[PDB]
């Protein structure tokens, strides 16, 4: 385990790698909002269908 | 029950390093420097408080005695030990010491191998670097030098190792002697006003060792007076070893160097023993000593020839002179001439001890010893021989008058009948004042000035015997200039003008000075005579007044003696002028006295000094005058007359040049003493003003004494300084000293004169101070000028620094020009000092120290603040910076060679226990050099300097500073600070490899030396310094040094080994050092995680438990409880701990082992929930109150003017933002800063700084907790411990939203919080919604968000766009979570009514950045219109949605991302039936058919994957937004709008063709379903009427075949381009297909 950990290690500050979480969340928020609007449109279509009958 | 548990700890600790032996080297330094921290440390406290150490120091003969300790040695050496045992056995066999002492010395040498190796000659690389830096400075030996490999291979040899062990043994003996001497000195003559801890330790040591209790009226002096023989007997063995080296020692080691070292060590031990004996004797001055010991000591001295046999060599003169002086001192002490003569004449017993006068054998021995000493021809026996001659003369006089036991002595040696021998001895001693000269030399070597060989108290107590001898030899010896000069050189000791301080000391030290006024003899023989012989004999009276004023500054009982003697002089004495022969007449009263009285009205200096007629006088054969006057006024008048270049034949003679210099010097000293005593409590603030007014009395009204000094300077500087005699240079130095003195009470006139002094870059007139440069010889006559000028300049700069105020007659421009001239002069002096040849090194050392201190005070004062207060010296600071950072390539080395030479001389200087003045001067010089280097480094780092040519030289200077600490431990913290500054400069600028300049062996030695963070003492300042140095070295690109410091060559004895030991005891360790330890840990983790985290996981059982303990018992609000300043420290420690835990959890998650650790740590977030994201502890009320109180009392100076310029690392204490170190002296000039009972502005400023540090620590903890919770949200993905997690997240979000509304912090001090703490809650809510674990409690969470949105000033398009965007995303996620959950409609309609509409209108008006904001607003509205509570409030929200008429602006913006967003906005608006029909009204079709987009729509280029961007954009806008809107508007009413949709379809068939042709053997399936529904509804409508729906323009067969052929191969053309962060679409596809089948089939 330690062998692979040292082999795949990069010389760089650690506080910068963890900072990538902010970028990952900012990039996933777009897909999250897309899924939100998609499910909202789906629910609207479902309620319209139930109203038409 | 007195063991060596603490004296000689177990060998296991000494080898492993867990407890370094408190060797005498460290103890001697602590007792010599009188350091508070070291002397009050736990280790040294326990070491000294032990009874074993007391018994050892009370019997040093036992420490190194020969005895059979084989049992103890074998028991200690049992339970690299073989080599230690072999070395100990060899040393015990060679020297007669015991085996335990040999083992201890060997262990100490083993622990101190780093120093022994660093004090060795440098390698060839260092020599080459020094030769390259040099381009004087040749004191190093470059010829003799070898490489590092050959030096290390020879270091590990056997002969060299044994030689070093013997050298360390001698050094430890010297250190033990010096330490016991300093301990006895501090215990007997302890100074007052010391720290309570020091007094407590002193009393404890006394009560434990000698039972000397101060509370007892009569302490037990027995154990204190019994220490004299203990050392007088050891002196025998000392001289025996000096005259004969060990016989069993190998002959190969008995070399010239070893013999010289042994001789020097023996001389030092003898000197220390003599000093301890003198102290034990003078402890009881009035009583006599036991004659049984004095007889033995005199016999030993007679046998040894007063140590002249061992001191006869010419190579130990430096150590022989002080040895002889101390021998003479102890001899005169034991003789006790003062009490001896009293006992002889008065015949009164002392009642304290039997004197040696009752034993004729002792007298015979003393006489024969003195005779042998005088016959041998030695100068050391001069004072002792003179004292013995006086004693014998007094005894003979007493015998003749009587003509008891002394008669036997007088008769046995034939001296009864004749007095020839003692008479001849006295004659040959007094001839040419040889005795007086040797006594003056001894006093100089036993004085208080820096030239003395011992401490100030040692010399003060040693001068007592000489003063008593002169007192008892004053009555017999007539008054003469020789004894007067002798007493002057003894008392004053040629002290410097700046060697006078108001530091209160014990009465013992001041006894030597008060004796002059206490005893009637020294008062009526020297004081009265010196006063009478004035100004005739000006030097004696001047030196007497000077020393008395310097000594009686704090003595309030005799503080007005000098002033009285100067203002009311009783008599006058001046030379007689032949012109006055006709202005006097003899009264014929007494011919022997030669009395007379003035007959004419003599007018001197013809208000003015006038003498009345009828004054009596005495001709001393010059004449004495008995008239009361103020000698100060007459001296000032004489100085004025001499400076005016006017001579009066009918007046008194002018003062001599030397006399004028001494007069000005004594005046300056008196003025300085007055100014120093006036500031002290109990004095008068008008002392210096009154003194100056009296000095300027009966003088010309136009000028004063300052003008006299100005004229004298102008006269002396008229010609070039090169052609000036010694007396003139001394007069100039005295004038500079007087200007320095007057600078305190009258800065205005001093500055006004310096503005036109014409001495420092004044004009082109010859006489400038910069013309004294070159390759000249600066002897004592020429050195006293610059040594005073530099200090005068430093004082001028210090006075100018106080620009917040006496100053009548000055201006900003004048002070700026004077400061620039002073800086130019100082720079010229610093550049020229590299060529002068001084008689000694101490002069150049003091000069370098002074100039470096001046430059440092100039540099720091410029960048310490950024307000206008530091503008007076700003030009000088800028000039100095531009000259010391970017000098020309021709004169670059001239400014660097001085520092290199200083470092060389400091690192090549031999360590000696004597001459403490020179030692402290060199230490202060090194400290100033290092501070100036650090200031230059920080200045280069600031202002954005990309090319620093000084770094190339600072590297080679650090090459020497790596070894310099080996000579003195005091250089540890300053050198480490300089290295830290250099590393910081190299960081913000790979850098030059420091290992190439240091060297492998040297670097390893430095690392092994600095790995111990003040182990023997354990102080906080040096500990924090070392931790910051380590952190800075690790943060930089340094890799080799970082590895050698961390690994130690895992780690076994490296820095981390002790860092963990300190971290596992933070519950009791000082919080101040804990911050630095945690900073070092973080700096080693972030850059070297693979090692630190590994070692911590391997030993986490000791760190995780302590972290949990700290977290659980860490209250939130610590200010209310006991402790105010510790709150910031605790917050910083918690922030560092949280950051370290976050990094550890991140590494574990990267290794997939962060589950159990995170689950165990989440239960320790109590302190976080308490005092984490909440930053409301700013307390702006008290800050505003302090600001108002400071602006009301200081209209000119503001509170913000004290803001730091980021020049130094802002300490997290009472000086984080406000500069307190400078304010203490800048505002402490008027009442208001001090305050009663520790009140005023100082305490409020300290509280404000503590609050700012606490806020900074809270922000750091906020960032740490943000990272921790961000990583935990991903780590804690499964369904477990969800309740506590959700509670913590909600509490954090609520605290953040509340802090956003409560009072905000300032933007100029701290960073703007806007957008800094919003994304935190944003991502928290995002992840919690992704997990779907919310309690749908938005009923109250949305109130804070709404209040914030209302009180944000609506920055929709202002510069603060990120804050608006993050607030919009936060409210979006909040309303989405609310939708998942009525009492919510009335709370949520506020955003739909006032927020969304206002923001949309503002965006539409601004757009006339915008795309993303409009899309976010559209998404917000879409997600808000889905709340269940709105499905019933449609009728209620219709009015508030139609009041703004957003449809008009939407359609306007639609008439191309803006059009798409407007279309989506109107679509989401049409989600309601009322709005649906409103939009379906004819208002839509108009613009829908008239929109300009029809131009592109009609074109056949439309398509989903069309190469043209516009075509694809239009296709997407039509497919994703137009069809749902069509379905919505149709749901309301279809029968009426069927013609419209039919026309829209048959008018643009290209879209239908593209939709039905693209799919061949998703958002398009929605289109198919919409078309199917439209076909169904239009057919149902046409079933009744035929006028509408003329053509369906839709095929069913093709669509049927398509849906049949499309119901694994489906993934052929499924490549989602938008969603790429998340089975997904097949479910929706099958649902849409089922819907199509249901509507069509």
């Amino acid at each position: 385990d330690v062998d692979t950990y040292l082999s795949n290690l990069q010389t760089k500050t650690t506080l910068s790698m963890i900072a990538d979480g902010l970028e990952r969340s900012a990039r996933d928020f777009d897909a999250f909002l897309e899924e939100n609007v998609t499910l909202e449109w789906e629910a609207q279509r479902k309620r319209i269908y139930q109203h038409f009958g | 029950t007195l063991t060596d548990r603490t004296y000689l700890p177990p060998l296991e600790d000494c080898l492993t390093g867990r407890t370094v032996i408190l060797s005498w080297r460290l103890v001697a330094s602590a007792l010599e420097d009188a350091d508070l921290a070291r002397l009050t440390s736990p280790a040294l406290s326990t070491f000294l408080r032990d009874g074993f150490v007391h018994e050892l120091l009370k019997h040093p003969a036992r420490v190194f005695e020969p005895k059979d300790l084989k049992q103890e040695f074998e028991t200690k050496t049992s339970s690299g030990v073989d080599t230690i045992k072999k070395d100990a056995l060899w040393l015990a066999d060679a020297v007669a010491i015991n085996q335990v002492a040999a083992l201890r010395i060997v262990l100490i040498e083993y622990q101190t191998r780093a120093h022994s190796h660093l004090v060795l000659p440098l390698s060839t690389q260092d020599v080459a670097n020094i030769q390259e830096a040099a381009g004087i400075l040749s004191l190093l030996n470059p010829a003799s030098a070898v490489d590092a490999e050959t030096m290390w291979c020879d270091f590990e040899t056997e002969a060299r190792r044994r030689e070093r062990i013997l050298a360390t043994y001698l050094s430890e003996r010297r250190s033990f002697t010096a330490a016991v001497d300093a301990l006895v000195t501090f215990l007997l003559h302890s100074a007052p006003g010391q720290h309570k801890d020091l007094d407590s330790l002193r009393r404890a040591l006394l009560k434990d060792a000698f039972a000397f209790d101060e509370d007892l009226d009569v302490p037990d002096r027995s154990k204190l007076l019994t220490m004299a023989p203990t050392y007088m007997n050891l002196v025998e063995d000392c001289i025996a070893r000096a005259q004969a080296l060990p016989a069993k020692l190998g002959e190969s080691f008995k070399t010239e160097a070893f013999e010289l070292d042994w001789l020097r060590t023996a001389i030092t031990e003898a000197v220390h023993s003599l000093s301890i004996a003198f102290q034990a004797l003078d402890l009881d001055t009035p009583y006599f000593a036991p004659h049984e010991l004095l007889s033995e000591w005199f016999e030993l001295m007679n046998s040894s020839l007063f140590l002249e046999s061992i001191l006869g060599f010419e190579v130990v003169a430096d150590l022989a002179m002080p040895a002889r002086s101390l021998v003479s001192a102890i001899c005169l002490k034991m003789l006790n001439i003062d009490r001896t003569i009293q006992f002889l004449h008065d015949f009164d017993y002392p009642d304290g001890e039997e004197p040696y006068l009752l034993s004729s054998q002792t007298l015979n021995k003393i006489h024969t010893a003195v005779t042998n000493a005088v016959n041998s021809g030695v100068a050391a026996s001069l004072p002792v021989a003179f004292a013995w001659s006086l004693i014998v003369h007094q005894m003979h006089l007493g015998y003749q008058e009587r003509a008891s036991p002394y008669d036997d002595f007088l008769r046995e040696q034939r001296l009864d009948n004749d007095i020839a021998p003692v008479e001849q001895i006295a004659m040959l001693a007094t001839s040419r004042g040889q005795v007086y000269q040797v006594m003056s030399e001894m006093a100089l070597c036993l004085g208080t000035t820096h030239e003395a060989a011992f401490r100030p108290a040692v010399g003060a107590r040693a001068r007592l015997v000489f003063q008593d001898l002169l007192k008892r030899s004053a009555y017999l010896i007539p008054y003469q200039d020789e004894p007067v000069f002798s007493l002057l050189a003894i008392l004053a000791t040629g002290r410097q003008y700046w060697d006078v301080t108001d530091a209160l000391s014990a009465s013992s030290l001041n006894q030597v000075y008060t004796d002059m006024l206490d005893d009637e003899t020294l008062f009526t023989q020297f004081t009265m005579q010196a006063i009478n012989r004035f100004p005739y004999e000006f030097n004696p009276f001047s030196v007497l007044c000077r020393v008395l004023a310097a000594a009686l500054i704090t003595n309030k009982d005799k503080a007005d003696v000098v002033t009285g003697w100067l203002w009311r002089t009783p008599t006058l004495t001046v030379d007689w002028n032949p012109a006055w022969d006709r202005s006097y007449e003899l009264c014929f009263e007494d011919e022997n006295t030669n009395s007379f009285r003035l007959t004419r009205d003599v007018d001197l200096f013809g208000e003015r000094f006038i003498i009345p007629e009828g004054t009596l006088g005495r001709f001393v054969t010059t004449a004495r005058l008995e008239f009361e006057h103020s000698a100060l006024a007459l001296l000032g008048k004489r100085l004025e007359v001499k400076a005016a270049e006017e001579i009066c034949d009918s007046g008194m003679a002018p003062l001599d040049v030397d006399e004028q210099a001494e007069a000005v010097a004594m005046l300056a000293t008196v003025l300085r003493a007055e100014s120093l005593k006036s500031t002290a409590k109990g004095g008068d603030p008008e002392a210096p003003l009154k003194f100056l007014k009296e000095a300027s009395r009966l003088l010309p009204h136009n000028k004063d004494i300052l003008t006299v000094i100005s004229d004298t300077i102008d006269g002396l500087v008229e010609k070039e300084l090169l052609e000036l005699d010694g007396p003139q240079i001394a007069v100039l130095a005295s004038c500079l000293q007087f200007l320095h003195a007057a600078l305190a009470v009258c800065p205005g006139r001093v500055w006004a004169y310096m503005s036109r002094c014409a001495l420092i870059a004044g004009d082109a007139r010859p006489g400038r101070l910069s013309r004294i440069t070159g390759s000249l010889d600066m002897y004592a006559e020429r050195f006293d000028l610059l040594s005073s000028a530099v200090k005068l300049f430093a004082a001028l700069i210090d006075s100018a620094a106080c620009s917040a105020v006496p100053w009548l007659g000055t201006s900003e421009k004048i002070l700026s020009r004077v400061a620039l001239a002073i800086a130019q002069a100082a720079l010229d002096v610093y550049e020229s000092t590299t060529t002068w040849r001084f008689r000694s090194e101490l002069d150049r050392s003091i000069l370098v120290r002074d100039v470096v201190g001046l430059m440092h005070k100039l540099v720091v004062h410029a960048h310490t603040l950024s307000s206008h207060l530091t503008s007076t010296l700003s030009p000088a600071a800028a000039h100095i910076i531009s000259s010391f950072l970017t000098p020309p390539p021709s004169a670059s080395s001239l400014r660097f060679q001085p520092l290199l030479g200083t470092l060389l001389v400091a690192l090549i200087t031999p360590r000696a226990t004597l001459y403490p003045g020179q030692s402290r001067i060199l230490a202060e010089r090194v400290t100033s050099v290092l501070a100036f280097c650090t200031s230059l480094l920080r200045a280069a780092d600031f202002l954005g300097q990309t090319h620093i040519p000084l770094q190339t030289h600072l590297f080679q200077s650090a090459c020497l500073l790596a070894r310099l600490p080996a000579a003195n431990a005091v250089y540890r913290a300053p050198v480490l600070e300089l290295l830290r500054a250099l590393v910081e400069v190299a960081g913000r600028a790979e850098p030059p490899s420091l290992l190439g300049y240091l060297g492998s062996h040297a670097a390893r030695s430095f690392i092994s030396l600095v790995e111990g963070i003040d182990k023997p003492f354990g102080r906080v300042e040096h500990a924090v310094v070392t931790w910051r140095f380590f952190a800075a070295v690790i943060r930089n690109r340094q890799q080799w040094m970082a590895g050698c410091l961390l690994t130690g060559r895992v780690g076994e004895g490296s820095v981390l080994a002790a860092a963990m030991e300190r971290l596992r005891e933070v519950k009791s360790l000082d919080v101040q050092e804990a911050v630095a330890v945690m900073d070092f840990v973080v700096s080693a983790q972030n850059y070297w995680p693979w090692t630190i985290f590994a070692v911590r996981k391997e030993k986490e059982v000791v760190d995780a438990l302590r972290g949990y303990v700290r977290g659980l018992k860490a209250p939130g609000m610590v200010m209310k409880t006991d402790g105010a300043a510790a709150a910031a420290f605790q917050a910083r420690i918690a922030a560092y701990v949280a950051e370290t835990f976050a990094m550890q959890l991140y590494h574990m998650r990267q290794m997939r082992q962060a589950e159990k650790f995170a689950g165990e740590l989440v239960a320790d977030l109590d302190y976080f929930l308490r005092e984490g994201v909440m930053v409301w502890g700013y307390n702006a009320s008290l800050h505003g109150n302090f600001a108002r109180n400071f602006a009301k009392r200081f209209p000119g100076v503001e509170v913000d003017d004290f803001k730091r310029t980021m020049w130094l690392p802002r300490e997290l204490g009472k000086g984080y933002y406000y500069a307190l170190e400078v304010a203490e002296q800048m505002l402490g000039f008027d009442a208001g800063w001090g305050g009663v009972k520790q009140s005023g502005f100082r305490k409020e400023m300290e509280t404000a700084n503590l609050n700012l540090s606490l806020v900074e620590a809270q922000v750091s903890l906020f960032h740490a907790w943000e990272y921790l919770l961000l990583e935990l949200t991903l780590s804690l993905l499964p369904k477990k411990e969800n309740a506590a997690f959700a509670r913590q997240v909600l509490q954090v979000v609520e605290q953040c939203l509340e802090a956003n509304q409560r009072s905000q912090p300032p933007e100029n001090i701290f960073v703007v919080l806007g957008h800094a703490r919003a994304g935190l809650a944003l991502t928290l809510l995002q992840r919690l919604a992704d997990a779907n674990q919310l309690p749908r409690d938005v009923t109250h969470l949305l109130a804070l968000v709404s209040s914030a949105i209302h009180a944000v000033e609506n920055p929709f398009g202002a510069n603060d766009l990120p804050y608006f965007r993050t607030l919009l995303k936060i409210l979006f996620v909040v309303l989405r979570a609310a939708k998942q959950g009525v009492a919510i409609t009335q709370q949520v309609l506020t955003i739909l009514d006032r927020v969304v509409a206002r923001c949309f209108r503002a965006l539409a008006a601004l757009v006339h950045t915008a795309p993303e904001d409009l899309a976010l607003i559209t998404a917000i509205l879409q997600a808000c219109l889905s709340v269940p509570g709105i499905e019933q409030c449609q009728v209620q929200v219709l009015n508030i949605m139609a009041a703004h008429d957003v449809f008009q602006v939407a359609v306007a913006l639609f008439s191309p991302v803006y059009g798409e967003l407007a279309l989506l906005f109107l679509l989401e608006l049409s989600a309601l039936p009322a709005l649906a029909e409103h939009l379906a009204c004819d208002g839509l079709l108009g613009h829908l058919a008239a929109a300009r987009l029809a131009g592109y729509m009609r074109r056949t280029n439309v398509g989903p994957f069309a190469e043209n961007a516009g075509a694809a954009r239009c296709y997407a806008i039509w497919a994703k937004c137009l069809l749902p809107l069509l379905l919505n508007i149709l749901a309301a009413l279809g029968s009426t709008v069927a013609p419209e949709v039919a026309w829209v379809l048959n008018q643009f068939p290209n879209l239908l063709q593209s939709s039905v042709e693209r799919i061949e053997p998703l958002l398009e399936i929605s289109e198919i379903h919409s078309l199917a529904l439209l076909t169904r509804v239009l057919a149902a409508c046409r079933a009744q009427n035929a006028r509408d729906v003329p053509e369906v323009t839709w095929d069913g067969a093709k669509v049927l075949e398509c849906v049949e052929y499309w119901l694994k191969v489906l993934r052929e053309r499924l490549v989602p381009l938008g969603p790429r962060e998340v089975n997904r679409l097949e479910e929706k596809a099958v649902g849409l297909l089922v819907g199509v089948r249901e509507v069509l089939e």
